């Protein structure tokens, strides 16, 4: 119970989807599509926006249009095919609380910017801004500081509901120490970030943080400050590859507080990113081996790429 | 006398600045909690947002 996002849209809408007929919302598609392609280029194409299901990918004369949205495109879409350079299915999902550095009306203008005024049937407009971006900062006084967003027009609503459901309120050794607070600046712009409700509440907060229309992004403050404890991290010159360069980047494009989730291809690095991040992290971390199988693999990458072994090793 | 008098000077803008910043953000929360600002979303909580700069100037 109290595990209840907005679940994926489409559901109805749609009789005998050979439609012939209606395509309504395509037939504005299939106006611009089509009025578009005469001298030699198509500047049409919507992808072939279909209202159930999924929508496609065009891929076959991208140029710069689609090929830059080869992949940039694909946010929400998750390309479950692949191809010749010709047209790319996909699917739909949650993949929008994932695009959280842009407002789903903003994809909503290129969705149909893409689409040559291609119209949506609304069925993704009933679903894109269900959750709008939240994050969850851990902030230097040991659990979290009440972090709001850069932009202010959601505590509007929020503070005229969650208090009155709960509450929130030598010289030069250390010059250089005010020079880091110094640094702690206004998280992009405002922060608008309140005070711990006593570390115990917001267990009985956040299932009702999501209760109106918001959604939360627990983070991971632990690299600047920390209060308690870091071990002795070590890469032994672990040299690695861009593929999992590029994936803590996409962990660490902010500052030092966002958590991560990652796909990897089979038998790619996957023992390398988590002992990246065991060690360039700074924390105390755990892994949680599928079987003894897993574990005694694990450890022995951790193994090789640390040199963090002095019985300093828990399976 | 005029150093400790220097360090206190110091020592009491340590003061000031801090509870400056922990109380007119303090009033900039409860600025909102009880009130939808005075006639827009934005509007005093901007205002509020513009006045506590020049306070510490």
């Amino acid at each position: 119970p109290g595990n209840d996002p907005q679940e994926a849209v489409p559901s109805a809408a749609g009789k005998q989807v050979d439609e012939s007929g209606t395509k309504v919302d395509e037939y504005g598609a299939k106006d611009y599509r089509l009025q578009m392609p005469l001298k030699d280029d198509h500047t049409s194409r919507p992808l072939w926006v279909a209202p159930d299901g999924h929508i496609f990918l065009e891929a076959f004369s991208p140029v710069y249009k689609y090929a830059q949205d080869f992949l940039v495109a694909i946010a929400e879409p998750v390309c479950r095919p692949t191809h010749v350079h010709e047209y790319k299915l996909t699917a739909y999902s949650l993949y929008a609380a994932v695009s959280v550095g842009l407002q789903t009306s903003d994809i909503t203008e290129y969705l149909r910017k893409l689409s040559k005024t291609g119209v949506p049937d609304g069925i993704m407009q009933f679903i894109k801004l269900c959750t709008v971006s939240y994050g969850k900062v851990k902030l230097v006084l040991k659990h979290n500081r009440y972090f709001v967003e850069s932009c202010h027009p959601d505590v509007i609503q929020h503070l005229l509901q969650d208090p009155v459901i709960r509450e929130c309120r030598m010289d030069l050794f250390d010059f250089y120490e005010q020079m880091d607070k110094d640094e702690e600046e206004e998280e992009e712009t405002q922060t608008v970030s309140f005070e711990v409700k006593q570390e115990m509440i917001e267990e009985l907060q956040k299932r009702c943080i999501h209760l109106e229309y918001p959604l939360l992004a627990e983070y991971d403050f632990r690299n600047d400050s920390v209060n308690p404890d870091i071990n002795i991290d070590l890469k032994p010159t672990a040299v690695l590859r861009p593929y999992q360069e590029k994936s803590l980047r996409k962990m660490f494009g902010n500052g030092r507080a966002r958590s991560g989730v990652i796909v990897l291809p089979c038998g790619a690095g996957k023992s390398l990113v988590g002992v990246t991040a065991a060690c360039t992290v700074r924390k105390r971390c755990l892994v949680l081996g599928n079987s003894a199988v897993s574990v005694e693999q694990w450890k022995a990458q951790f193994k090789m790429w640390s040199t963090i072994d002095d019985s300093q090793i828990c399976r | 006398q005029e150093n400790e008098q220097r360090r206190l000077f110091i020592q009491k803008e340590e003061q000031l600045q801090q509870i400056l910043k922990r109380k007119n953000k303090q009033a900039f929360l409860d600025e909102l909690e009880s009130s939808d600002l005075p006639v827009a979303l934005l509007l005093a909580q901007h205002k509020d947002r513009s006045t506590q700069l020049e306070m510490q100037l």
